[PDB]
């Protein structure tokens, strides 16, 4: 189950490397908007978390 | 003048734009960031389904 908007989730990731690639395998995306970041060039940064 | 003519689902019209998102413009068409041209579109769902 998904929380309702008036009482949001968050959930911290770090201590592990990631591939978004897996990603597509869930299900096709309506939006995927990246705004500061380019989609395509999300497998090269390195970030905290 | 050029012209490329197709019958395609309206719910995804705007992702016809230079560097856009969704399939139409990343894995089944795309136009470049040099398009100097205009696009058009109207209802086909009564007429081809």
């Amino acid at each position: 189950r998904f929380a309702s908007v008036y009482a949001w989730n968050r959930k911290r990731i770090s201590n592990c490397v990631a591939d978004y690639s897996v990603l597509y395998n869930f299900a096709p995306f309506f939006a995927f908007k990246c705004y500061g970041v380019s989609p395509t060039k999300l497998n090269d940064l390195c970030f905290t978390n | 003048v050029y012209a490329d003519s197709f019958v395609i689902r309206g719910n995804e019209v705007s992702q016809i734009a230079p560097g856009q998102t969704g399939n139409i413009a990343d894995y089944n068409y795309k136009l470049p960031d040099d398009f100097t041209g205009c696009v058009i579109a109207w209802n086909s769902n009564k007429l081809d389904s």
